[PDB]
RNA sequence: CGUGGUUCGUGGAGCCAUGGGGGAAUCUGGGCGGACCACCGCCUAAGGCUAAGUACUCCGGGUGACCGAUAGCGCACCAGU
RNA sequence: GGCGAGCUAGCCCUGGCCAGGGUGAAGCUGGGGUGAGACCCAGUGGAGGCCCGAACCGGUGGGGGAUGCAAACCCCUCGGA
RNA sequence: UGCGAAUGCCGGCAUGAGUAACGAUAAAGAGGGUGAGAAUCCCUCUCGCCGUAAGCCCAAGGGUUCCUACGCAAUGGUCGUCAGCGUAGGGUUAGGCGGGACCUAAGGUGAAGCCGAAAGGCGUAGCCGAAGGGCAGCCGGUUAAUAUUCCGGCCCUUCCCGCAGGUGCGAUGGGGGGACGCUCUAGGCUAGGGGGACCGGAGCCAUGGACGAGCCCGGCCAGAAGCGCAGGGUGGGAGGUAGGCAAAUCCGCCUCCCAACAAGCUCUGCGUGGUGGGGAAGCCCGUACGGGUGACAACCCCCCGAAGCCAGGGAGCCAAGAAAAGCCUCUAAGCACAACCUGCGGGAACCCGUACCGCAAACCGACACAGGUGGGCGGGUGCAAGAGCACUCAGGCGCGCGGGAGAACCCUCGCCAAGGAACUCUGCAAGUUGGCCCCGUAACUUCGGGAGAAGGGGUGCUCCCUGGGGUGAUGAGCCCCGGGGAGCCGCAGUGAACAGGCUCUGGCGACUGUUUACCAAAAACACAGCUCUCUGCGAACUCGUAAGAGGAGGUAUAGGGAGCGACGCUUGCCCGGUGCCGGAAGGUCAAGGGGAGGGGUGCAAGCCCCGAACCGAAGCCCCGGUGAACGGCGGCCGUAACUAUAACGGUCCUAAGGUAGCGAAAUUCCUUGUCGGGUAAGUUCCGACCUGCACGAAAAGCGUAACGACCGGAGCGCUGUCUCGGCGAGGGACCCGGUGAAAUUGAACUGGCCGUGAAGAUGCGGCCUACCCGUGGCAGGACGAAAAGACCCCGUGGAGCUUUACUGC
RNA sequence: CACCUCGAUGUCGGCUCGUCGCAUCCUGGGGCUGAAGAAGGUCCCAAGGGUUGGGCUGUUCGCCCAUUAAAGCGGCACGCG
RNA sequence: CCUACGGGCAGGCGCCGAGGGUAGGGCCCGUGACUGGGGCGAAGUCGUAACAAGGUAGCUGUACCGGAAGGUGCGGCUG
RNA sequence: CGCGGGGUGGAGCAGCCCGGUAGCUCGUCGGGCUCAUAACCCGAAGGUCGUCGGUUCAAAUCCGGCCCCCGCAACCA
């Protein structure tokens, strides 16, 4: 049946996003926390 | 005067729909002044703050004039009455010679094509707005303002109207549609009448959907829910309150009075 | 009056700080020595700056009765893959 | 302390979809009826959380499946439309 | 620092095992080719399967999967020469298609402003924000692979400059406009489709007949101006003006004068159109696809006809149906040797996307997964219609293991003598019924219903006669509704496919609806409707520390909370307790005021502590009200001229002792109460009695037409449910080739009985029996597997829930 | 009673298939009788084989209808998921 | 088959048709657990409603209430 | 079996707690008013306190055994 993951690229943008992690001060600490692990991707691509 | 319908669907036996012989040659209501768009929504900003609320018919917003002394002694016209799906009442669209036009909440008896007026000049015949002062004793009167300036509030209602008592200093006595005896700056513009179609207390939706087409979601009682989110909720095959009954929040919904006592407002009141 | 800080949890409860109310004085003025008074002494609030001795290790070096690829960092290897 | 309404629930803005059948409400017109009416009868008309029934939305009974095709499936039957 | 256990951790390798399985039962067969190797790749022919699809286009998502050469270790459930796989090279072409240098929507963001310990929150303008609004390209050809993108033909937009002609030009500002619902629906067209004796075409005469108005095949597509046909849009002139936050000559309003028509003007749709281009069968070629010919192809008449177009068309209705820009008009500063408008002409026209898959082997589901996924197209014949059903076109497929065999058993199907619910918890299941036309149809009812009630008859084909309509000329043709009559055939005419079994009677819920995604669809929730109660508007109430926001741009015919639940007849008594409501007195009580008096230290002045009376709120007490507020609604004894029984009486208690109605009930313990009814026989079912363990009136009482995938009883019909089984089919099971798991597993050389043993022994005792090893089967045992029992207890273990538990906020 | 089993010994009835006991329901053989015959009563022997179909209820059981030679009682984890 | 054949009879088919069957209605009668009132019946119970202001003038139509007669409300009659 | 309450003139109740008193209403009996009955008024009688013990100076009362009657409870399984 309809499973769970319904890819749309925008709403990944805009939920998971390089600018929306920046907004929110939560958001920052995820970007300072992957950067400091050094985690190639610091953002779903 | 109410619209029956012939049972030829159960629903349709006991439902009823509004009469609209007042609603003159009436259809798309005049852009300019009013429509405006109107924001529906059902709550603030995030969460729900009046519940079963949703759904229900588009509809574009009116614009109507709430204060007249906008207009003194500038008469107008009655072109229309037509439909506003924003209130009970009808409101009638009137021409003024200025050219300007706007509507207003048409009173009961109103005809269309009535000259009106507003100010302390003003025939007192129905549909001319006045500041209070200068209306005689014991005429009725709707779409009152409670202070100065600050736009009709009271009377709006289909069918509701107000009395003037007596008079009392810079203040009027007001018997309002709850049967409250008010004081009222006399500055206070009313304008003659009782707002009108009245019949409108008589509907019967008759159906489910139709509380629906009104916006109005299904409404759950405690009784059917469990204790975590009401009062009364719980002990098997449902129960009597089990105490004195409550709002899903918890204060008493049977009797409790609710005004704050300190208000100001309190030495300007008489009655229910 | 209401609280915090100090070993001090209302305790005889000072001292330091202060949300609220009232509200001074300028050397013979003020604060303090654990309720309060006296005596005797200590110190000058309501402005500020000040190196060094002190803390830490991303980083570099030197050592090891430290490990030796299931150990040792998660990774001795294109691993935060 | 953060991450989640790309599943699910509700609401908001903006678009889309519902084969074809049937029943025949008001109103209208004509005839009758009366002092005038009510009302009656035709014809017309095409209302409804109305009827039958695909799409579409469902999950009623049963059988199968049970290290499955499937971490909810398949067939027959059934509800709304 | 020493391992054998921790349902231990990591890793390796076993067992089950050559076992189950190899993923829809739409289906295959042969020939030829290639190759080391072929059921599996290429080609041909034959067969089968989809065809509102299993074909075709678009959007998501995916991201080289696209085309070609070479290749087969692994991925492919077998094979593999093939592939979506390995290597390599190629491939995605736009002023007009989508999106951006346009607009706004919810929402977001956010100068000003407001609020918040910090983080931050709110927020007018503005800005961001589209599948909505705006906006200029249609068709053919070409590539192995792209094309409205290249080419070809015809056509078009914007920007810049110039020339001419015209005008007060000028906007982020004003106004008009854009601009909007649901249902039904007119006319005229179009896509689309059928027919044709007409036009064009390779061929064909078979097997008994046919050389024929034979058969088979095709008879179009795009297209400016102009012109026609249909439709949408729209008044003209003058005067006054105080309104449209400046100004308008525009709009609004008033008077007057002319058309009220679409006449005029204008826009769109359709037709015709220069031109451009396509163009079947069949046959020939060689494919792995296509290509030549057929061709100088022909290219025309008739009919059926949209849900689409003219579009803002019309009518009815109530629930009363976005915004902004482009656009037009008006003026403002400003400029008017400007500027703008019309026509022509030259020039200029950027960024991103474009391959391929896209109902699926390329997307979401760990998989080449029987699941999920939005929009458009979706032909023909027939069946009353239709997107239904059957067959079929175009196109696409036979679903990536096979070959044999003909057991049990299982699944999915077909039929069955006589009987017909005797089956069972229950007709579960399956059968019967079944479309259309006509005849006909009850109680009851809210007059609509109940109704497809029930129950019946007709249904094919042939010939003859005949009526009406649409299109055409009134005519033929063609298409459509029929009407009457005489006949033919079968077991049977909705001859296949899709297509209700019916009635009677109770319970619950009025009704359509909603729900435990994945064991409950219901008598549960919701529902219109009744009642209570709160709220006078900066309303109550809700969210938030706040600002603020919802309520509502609503105003008591309104909004919030609560119960009840269409409708009908109704809803009694108790206010003592609890709640709520009213009560300016009195009683009590906090801080505070107040200070009579007491005390500590000083020689003293003083300094500093205590602290009575007295004035000090709400609350509580107290005093009343209140029942669709929380709630409650008696016991014993006696009594009538047979007997029983008790209208009547006596007494105790209470705040008051249950009224109407209903009652062995979704409630009745005793209980299969008793009587009646149904049955040969009735623990259930219906009617009734009342002895109500333990009904009762808005946690409503009693009824009620209609409605129900609810639940109970009865009958008719019909049946493999059964007496009671039998046969048959296909898919597995079996055998052969290929691939090849899993839970589980102390180790095993693993029998019966009677005993014993931790009380249920393959494993100990005695006796009995038994050559070694497999295969197909059955499930009694290994206290068989699975899950550290959910029940039960225990833990001074957890957690959700409640209140007149405690203590807080 | 609390002995094995709570790191699981599935718990009523039905259906299917049975197998055993005898304290025998029927048939076979008997003694006694208040056994005339017929039919019975009662005890003894005997486990070969047999022991019906229905209505009610989930029922086991029981009641009832219609029969019958008879409509037997128990055990087998109240036999057997 | 018979003729005195362009005939008759037999025989065949068809309409109608007694009645039989299936289905659904209507009217009438009898009967039924139980149940409503009614009539009648030498000496039952309870009360006092009416007749005399019947000891609350009576009666009345309606409505509510009550062991019972009744009471009360609203209006009407005078008998 | 469990638990709680009760038993007192003829009827229905109080008196039991807290030791010594037996009380209220009705009924019954005699007397009045009445033609008579009821109602009404004046008077009166009647109880060992369910039984058997126990405690105490003394028991309806406090205690235990039993006999009765009423109510409640019997859950997980
Ligand atoms: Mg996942
Ligand atoms: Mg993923
Ligand atoms: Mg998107
Ligand atoms: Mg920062
Ligand atoms: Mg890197
Ligand atoms: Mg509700
Ligand atoms: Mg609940
Ligand atoms: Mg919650
Ligand atoms: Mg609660
Ligand atoms: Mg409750
Ligand atoms: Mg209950
Ligand atoms: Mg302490
Ligand atoms: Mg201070
Ligand atoms: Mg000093
Ligand atoms: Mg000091
Ligand atoms: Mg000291
Ligand atoms: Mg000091
Ligand atoms: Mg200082
Ligand atoms: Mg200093
Ligand atoms: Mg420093
Ligand atoms: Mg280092
Ligand atoms: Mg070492
Ligand atoms: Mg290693
Ligand atoms: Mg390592
Ligand atoms: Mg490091
Ligand atoms: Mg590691
Ligand atoms: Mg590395
Ligand atoms: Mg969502
Ligand atoms: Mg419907
Ligand atoms: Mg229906
Ligand atoms: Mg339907
Ligand atoms: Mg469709
Ligand atoms: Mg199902
Ligand atoms: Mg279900
Ligand atoms: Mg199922
Ligand atoms: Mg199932
Ligand atoms: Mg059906
Ligand atoms: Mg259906
Ligand atoms: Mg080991
Ligand atoms: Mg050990
Ligand atoms: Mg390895
Ligand atoms: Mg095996
Ligand atoms: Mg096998
Ligand atoms: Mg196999
Ligand atoms: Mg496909
Ligand atoms: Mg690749
Ligand atoms: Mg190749
Ligand atoms: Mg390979
Ligand atoms: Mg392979
Ligand atoms: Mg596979
Ligand atoms: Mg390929
Ligand atoms: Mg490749
Ligand atoms: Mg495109
Ligand atoms: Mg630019
Ligand atoms: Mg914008
Ligand atoms: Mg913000
Ligand atoms: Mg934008
Ligand atoms: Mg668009
Ligand atoms: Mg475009
Ligand atoms: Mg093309
Ligand atoms: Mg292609
Ligand atoms: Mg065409
Ligand atoms: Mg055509
Ligand atoms: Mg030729
Ligand atoms: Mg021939
Ligand atoms: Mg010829
Ligand atoms: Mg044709
Ligand atoms: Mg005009
Ligand atoms: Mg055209
Ligand atoms: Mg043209
Ligand atoms: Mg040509
Ligand atoms: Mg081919
Ligand atoms: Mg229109
Ligand atoms: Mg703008
Ligand atoms: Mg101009
Ligand atoms: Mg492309
Ligand atoms: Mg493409
Ligand atoms: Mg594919
Ligand atoms: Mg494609
Ligand atoms: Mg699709
Ligand atoms: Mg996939
Ligand atoms: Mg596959
Ligand atoms: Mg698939
Ligand atoms: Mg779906
Ligand atoms: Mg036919
Ligand atoms: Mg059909
Ligand atoms: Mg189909
Ligand atoms: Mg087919
Ligand atoms: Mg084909
Ligand atoms: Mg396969
Ligand atoms: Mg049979
Ligand atoms: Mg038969
Ligand atoms: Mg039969
Ligand atoms: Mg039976
Ligand atoms: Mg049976
Ligand atoms: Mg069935
Ligand atoms: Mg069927
Ligand atoms: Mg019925
Ligand atoms: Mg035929
Ligand atoms: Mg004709
Ligand atoms: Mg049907
Ligand atoms: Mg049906
Ligand atoms: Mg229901
Ligand atoms: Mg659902
Ligand atoms: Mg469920
Ligand atoms: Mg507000
Ligand atoms: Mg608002
Ligand atoms: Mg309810
Ligand atoms: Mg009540
Ligand atoms: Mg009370
Ligand atoms: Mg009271
Ligand atoms: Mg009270
Ligand atoms: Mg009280
Ligand atoms: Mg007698
Ligand atoms: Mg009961
Ligand atoms: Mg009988
Ligand atoms: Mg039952
Ligand atoms: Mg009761
Ligand atoms: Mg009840
Ligand atoms: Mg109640
Ligand atoms: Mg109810
Ligand atoms: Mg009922
Ligand atoms: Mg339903
Ligand atoms: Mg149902
Ligand atoms: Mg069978
Ligand atoms: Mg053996
Ligand atoms: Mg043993
Ligand atoms: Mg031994
Ligand atoms: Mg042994
Ligand atoms: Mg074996
Ligand atoms: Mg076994
Ligand atoms: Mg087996
Ligand atoms: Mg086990
Ligand atoms: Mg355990
Ligand atoms: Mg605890
Ligand atoms: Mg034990
Ligand atoms: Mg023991
Ligand atoms: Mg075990
Ligand atoms: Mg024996
Ligand atoms: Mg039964
Ligand atoms: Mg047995
Ligand atoms: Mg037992
Ligand atoms: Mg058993
Ligand atoms: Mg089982
Ligand atoms: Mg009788
Ligand atoms: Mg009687
Ligand atoms: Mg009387
Ligand atoms: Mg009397
Ligand atoms: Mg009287
Ligand atoms: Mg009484
Ligand atoms: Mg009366
Ligand atoms: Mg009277
Ligand atoms: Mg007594
Ligand atoms: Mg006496
Ligand atoms: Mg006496
Ligand atoms: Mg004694
Ligand atoms: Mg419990």
């Amino acid at each position: 049946m309809k499973r769970t993951w319904q890819p749309n690229r925008r709403k990944r943008a805009k939920t998971h996003g390089f600018r929306a992690r920046m907004r929110t001060p939560g958001g920052r600490k995820v970007l300072k926390r992957r950067r400091q692990k050094g985690r190639w991707r610091l953002t779903p691509a | 005067a109410v619209k029956k319908f012939k049972p030829y669907t159960p629903s349709r036996r006991f439902m009823t729909v509004a009469d609209f012989s007042e609603i003159t040659k009436t259809e798309p209501e005049k852009s300019l002044v009013k429509p405006l768009k109107k924001t529906g929504g059902r709550n603030n900003q995030g969460r729900i703050t009046v519940r079963f609320r949703g759904g229900g018919h588009k509809r574009l917003y009116r614009i109507i004039d709430f204060k007249r002394w906008d207009k003194v002694g500038i008469p107008a016209k009655v072109a229309a009455i037509e439909y506003d799906p924003n209130r009970s009442a009808r409101i009638a669209l009137l021409h003024y010679v200025d050219g300007e036009k706007r509507y207003i909440i048409a009173p009961d008896g109103l005809q269309v094509g009535q000259q009106v007026v507003a100010g302390p000049d003003a025939p007192i015949q129905v549909g001319n707005a006045l500041p209070l002062r200068f209306i005689p004793v014991g005429t009725v009167v709707h779409a009152v303002e409670l202070e100065p300036k600050k736009g009709a509030k009271l009377a709006r209602a289909a069918g509701t109207s107000a009395q003037i008592q007596g008079r009392e200093g810079d203040y009027v006595i007001l018997r309002l549609p709850s049967g409250e005896l008010r004081k009222v700056h006399g500055e206070c513009y009313a304008t003659v009448g009782a707002v009108g179609n009245a019949d409108h207390k008589n509907i019967v939706l008759g159906k489910a959907g139709r509380s629906r087409w009104l916006g109005r979601r299904p409404h759950v009682r405690g009784a059917a829910m469990n204790p975590v989110d009401h009062p009364h909720g719980g002990g098997e095959g449902r129960a009597p309150r089990g105490r004195p009954p409550a709002s899903p929040w918890g204060w008493q919904t049977k009797g409790l009075k609710t005004r704050k006592r300190r208000k100001p407002s309190s030495r300007f009141i008489i009655a229910r």
